[PDB]
């Protein structure tokens, strides 16, 4: 009934959040997270992002900034609030404030 | 005295010299001070290229990653160890195989965890640590059947003797994978200690202390970590290896222990562990008991080179170079994450 | 030291118990020093209320045991330089701790006898918990100051790289108005200085030979500045490695060093500033904490005495100190004496472990009410 | 939102450095963590907030207690891995506030 948490990110970041307590294998045996290994390309990454976005129990979604950039043309289509996407930093690449999907709505943030 | 000086070099002299040559290459304290001051991972590559590692990293892509550096260091260690193993003879060969069993005991846990979660073993094999890779094909095309994997392990893997502490594939489904891992490791460590004592001579006298410390640190740390878990005292007591100097009544007072202060009380009776516990402040910002035990382990391994005619130097080299790989990985992590404040936490070797 | 509290349950009159427990016992043998504990005759609540207070003061005693001796621990840790004669540094009042305890009596001025044992224990618990938080704050502040001084020691410890070079640096040898000439400091070990007199003249293409002066001289290392052009500093940085040195740069931190000097002095004087008040506060507060401890001890004794010997109230307890190796004969004779004063028909012989349920037995049992103080 | 983003910019860095410390001691446990998933320890409940007449969805951070990664540091990881768990709990609180 309640919402889950979903993650897309490096193996290290996913390990960290899993140790935090986010992971679960659903009745279909499909995890709520994905590690972005070099074998995983842009098309599959965005397929998983879209899956998280559609599925109603996902709730809060975490994505690193570089992966979000690689996913951007789906983050622009994402225009409903509840599936809350959070673009977060990583040891792989830093976070920056500019060009965040949600922050697009802010015009007074100089 | 077993006069190993008379007959060791007949079969193991070449590797005895070669492994010490390899040890001569492990980074010195000064080398670590050089690596500490690098600005970027490319700068680290350049400063590292002057050491034994040389151009091992030059063939990788321009955007260096600490994962890539770790993989390359592990690959180098594996290559060297496999060369020595291919040139070893029966007794030394068995000793080296005992060293590899430790990594096999984690690869097997990977395999069983994948099987009980019903995943293809071909996806698990790439994640295995190369030093303990399963060459045997009986452990392939398992069809995700725990019984198939268990029979494969018993019939075509050296861990057959260690799994006899367990009795059934049902144990794989029931027992937590950590309990399985640690029971296997206890069996392996006791078998290794018995093997070393049966080798006797300088090998025994120089290697047995290292495995005794391994048993004692296993006991201490298993106990300290088990407090906030469902793990019962009665099951915990089974995990302690009986080789360490704690064995009679020390392991017993630990099995009876229910707080860190009581674990420290058990440690107080041993000067070599009292010092580690007193030095391990364990409060935020300084050394933990894990760090102190790593330092003591490094000291014990370093001592293995003071004895000449014995196999213990190969185990000491493997563990020392593993520590050096983890040191370089840590320094790279600090350089990448700009956490310079704690870059000194590497354990110096020689 | 250790002290025992024994029920002394009346026997139809106080004297026929107290005099026999004290004078007759000591004249039988000098197994223990004896005195009266002076229980207050508190107002008795309902038996159900008293059974609740049984658990309340069962747990409270173990709680105050921790708190008071934590006060003592932090007292000693603050006063580590002179913690010797610890009993005086702790003593609530008097000349000796035994002198204090052998004269204890319920103190109206702190808390009144009129109120119920519930309320009195609650206020004592308030006092003890506030003492605990006050320790956690103030002793932690002193600990942070001490750790700051240890950080200062680290700043003054190790090689010159780990140490703050600060006043060791020779300020007279540096270039001023460094818009075109820049000086550097990357020189270390002693074994490398066999021709340093030529090295600090020729290390780079255009090194200036004399203001490149040795700043410090250890047995193991020499610290030396060098001068070069705006764009030639990297050559010196690399040639230092070629000569097997390590970086020791100072980057003109003179005003920074002055501020750091002021701060280290501030910490040094802050230790003196705060140590005295902390020791005074702990000295005063241990007295109150221990008085509360013995108050809880007395209330425990009274509730258990009433339960063991229902009303009317006839419990004039004994304070006993066992003598050297006296414990065995002492408790044997005490048990033999109390056989009938407290029924031998129950307990004593053995008891299982009553884990299931709300509460379980954590104390030995005897034909009497026995409690203890671990001074 | 911006202040919480700034705070993430450092809390997540601390989390990554704690993970680095964990790997230095415990070895590479990432595969064990990725495999032993079972059921989520942390879950979210959609809670309501009100401004004028508009409804604002907000998230309750909630615990199930199903920590499958218990014992994962039994022999080596221990305190370092526990601290990693703790720091990532901090980060999860921060990020649920952000969401």
């Amino acid at each position: 009934r309640g919402k889950l948490i979903a993650v897309i990110g490096d193996e290290d970041t996913v390990t960290g959040f899993l140790l935090g307590g986010i992971g679960e294998l659903n009745k279909n045996r499909h995890p709520n997270f994905l590690v972005v290994e070099k074998d995983t390309t842009i098309n599959e990454i965005e397929d998983t992002f879209r899956q998280f976005l559609n599925r109603d129990d996902i709730g809060i979604i975490l994505i690193n900034q570089y992966i979000a950039e690689m996913v951007r043309h789906a983050l622009d289509a994402h225009q409903r609030s509840i599936p809350a996407v959070l673009e977060i930093p990583s040891k792989e690449h830093p976070y920056d404030a500019a060009k965040d999907s949600i922050l697009r709505r802010a015009k007074g943030m100089f | 005295s077993f006069f190993p000086e008379l007959y060791f070099n007949v079969d193991n002299g070449y590797l005895e010299g070669l492994v010490r040559g390899l040890k001569a290459g492990v980074l010195s304290q000064a080398d670590y001070l050089n690596l500490v001051q690098c600005e970027t991972l490319e700068d680290l590559k350049l400063h590292l290229q002057s050491t034994d590692y040389g151009n091992f990293l030059a063939n990788e892509a321009s955007p260096l990653t600490v994962s890539v550096i770790d993989d390359k260091l592990k690959e180098k260690m594996v290559v060297e160890f496999r060369h020595m193993r291919n040139h070893a003879y029966e007794p030394l060969a068995s000793f080296l195989d005992f060293i590899t069993y430790s990594y096999m005991i984690d690869n097997v846990i990977l395999l069983i965890t994948g099987t009980l979660h019903q995943r293809s073993i071909a996806e698990l094999v790439p994640k295995c640590h190369p030093l303990g890779s399963f060459e045997q094909m009986e452990a392939v095309n398992i069809a995700q059947t725990p019984a198939e994997l268990y029979n494969a392990i018993l019939v075509d893997t050296p861990l057959a003797a260690f799994f006899q502490d367990c009795i059934s594939e049902q144990d794989l489904d029931e027992m937590n994978i950590e309990i399985i891992r640690n029971t296997l490791y206890k069996a392996y460590l006791e078998s290794f200690y018995k093997f070393c004592t049966l080798l006797g001579g300088t090998t025994a006298d120089a290697m047995c202390p290292i495995l005794e410390f391994e048993a004692d640190r296993r006991a201490f740390i298993i106990t300290i970590n088990s407090f906030g878990t469902e793990l019962s005292k009665e099951d915990r007591a089974k995990l302690f290896p009986h080789c360490g100097r704690l064995y009679p009544e020390g392991l017993a007072q630990l099995a009876r222990a229910d707080d860190y202060e009581q674990v420290k009380n058990v440690a107080d009776y041993y000067p070599e562990y009292k010092l580690l516990f007193e030095g391990a402040g364990s409060n935020p910002g300084d050394k933990t008991l894990e760090d102190r035990f790593f330092e003591h382990e490094v000291k014990l391994n370093k001592l293995a080179f003071l004895n000449q005619f014995h196999f213990g130097v190969f185990y000491a080299f493997v563990k020392l170079k593993e520590q050096e790989c983890r040191n370089i990985v840590w320094i790279a992590e600090c350089i990448a994450q700009r956490h310079r404040a704690k870059i000194d936490n590497y354990i110096p070797i020689f | 030291t250790e002290f025992w509290l024994i029920s002394a349950p009346g026997e139809k009159t106080c004297q026929q118990t107290w005099e026999k427990l004290h004078a007759a016992t000591t004249k039988n043998n000098n197994l223990a020093v004896s005195s009266k504990f002076n229980i207050p005759d508190l107002k008795v609540g309902t038996l159900d209320v008293l059974v609740g207070l049984s658990d309340e003061l069962a747990k409270l005693d173990a709680f105050v045991e921790g708190v008071v001796k934590k006060v003592a621990q932090y007292m000693a840790d603050v006063l580590e330089d002179s913690k010797d004669k610890v009993q005086e540094n702790l003593l609530a009042s008097g000349v000796d701790l035994v002198t204090y305890i052998t004269r204890f009596q319920w103190d109206m001025a702190k808390y009144p006898i009129k109120q119920s044992l519930k309320n009195i224990s609650e206020i004592i618990a308030k006092g003890v918990t506030q003492i605990d938080n006050d320790l956690k704050s103030r002793a932690s502040a002193y600990n942070n100051l001490k750790g700051n001084l240890q950080n200062l020691e680290r700043k003054n410890a190790g090689s010159l790289l780990t140490r703050s070079l600060a006043e060791i640096v020779k300020k007279d040898d540096f270039v001023l108005d460094s818009e075109y000439l820049v000086t550097l400091l990357v020189v270390v070990p002693k074994l490398n200085h066999n021709d340093w007199i030529k090295q600090y003249e020729t290390l780079a293409e255009m090194v200036v030979p004399r203001s490149s002066n040795v700043l410090s001289e250890d047995q193991d290392s020499y610290l030396c500045n060098v001068t070069l052009f705006k764009k030639a500093v990297d050559d010196f940085r690399h040639k230092a490695r070629e000569n097997k040195f390590i970086v020791r740069d100072f980057q003109y931190n003179e005003e920074e060093m002055r501020a750091d000097k002021e701060e280290m002095n501030r910490l040094s004087t802050d230790k003196k500033k705060q140590f005295g008040p902390l020791v005074r506060w702990l000295k005063v507060n241990f007295s109150e904490a221990f008085i509360a401890w013995i108050h809880i001890k007395a209330l425990r004794v009274f509730v258990e005495s009433v339960l063991r010997y229902g009303l009317p109230v006839n419990f004039q307890a004994m304070l006993l100190q066992p003598n050297k190796k006296s414990v065995k004969k002492l408790r044997e004779v005490l048990h033999e004496l109390y056989k009938h004063l407290d029924s031998s028909a129950a307990a004593i012989i053995d008891a299982p472990m009553d884990i299931p349920g709300l509460n379980l037995s954590q104390q030995e049992y005897y034909p009497y009410v026995y409690y203890k103080i671990d001074c | 939102i911006i202040e919480t983003k700034m705070l993430m910019g450092e809390v997540m860095r601390e989390a990554a450095f704690s993970l680095a410390e964990a790997k230095f001691t415990a070895g590479d446990f990432s595969t064990t963590v990725i495999q032993n998933v079972n059921k989520a320890q942390v879950k979210i409940r959609a809670k309501k907030d009100n401004v004028a007449g508009v409804t604002l969805p907000v998230f309750e951070h909630y615990h199930e207690g199903t920590d499958s990664y218990e014992l994962t540091g039994l022999a080596r990881g221990g305190e370092q891995l526990a601290k990693l768990k703790r720091n990532y709990a901090k980060a999860v609180e921060l990020l649920v506030e952000l969401a």
